[PDB]
């Protein structure tokens, strides 16, 4: 019985956390995709806290060097 | 503003396929033209050939 609820504990931590992360991932991707929908050849899209985008901005022109297309 | 980096985009995939894609097609014609004009220079060496043998006969 302790076994069992142990292993039940461990398993249902899991799923939880699977199940609320790919609920969270797949909400990002709805945001991601609404917003990307407005727009050899390369792109990535994706998400940030708001805060950063001045920094992140910068060091995009930073590393690919004085061009970057971004929103 | 949004328009022109739609435009450079379809743009990009539409001469990054084409242009690749003729000299595929070009590639392909150019070793057929090789294996003709070859054969039609073996041809006319072969006349030579011919032509100088019947001097000799």
């Amino acid at each position: 019985n302790f076994e069992k609820i142990e292993n039940e504990l461990k398993e249902i931590n899991t799923n939880q956390e699977a199940l609320k992360r790919n609920f969270l991932e797949l909400t990002e991707l709805k945001f991601i995709l609404r917003k990307t929908q407005q727009f050899r050849l390369g792109f990535v899209a994706g998400v940030i806290n708001r805060e950063r985008i001045p920094t992140f901005e910068r060091m995009l022109w930073r590393v690919c060097r004085g061009n970057v297309f971004l929103r | 503003s949004q328009s022109q980096g739609i435009q450079q985009l379809l743009q990009a995939e539409k001469r990054a396929a084409e242009k690749v894609s003729e000299a595929r097609k070009r590639k392909n014609r150019r070793l057929k033209q090789a294996k003709e004009e070859a054969q039609a220079e073996i041809e006319q060496y072969r006349l030579q050939r011919e032509k100088e043998f019947k001097a000799k006969e």
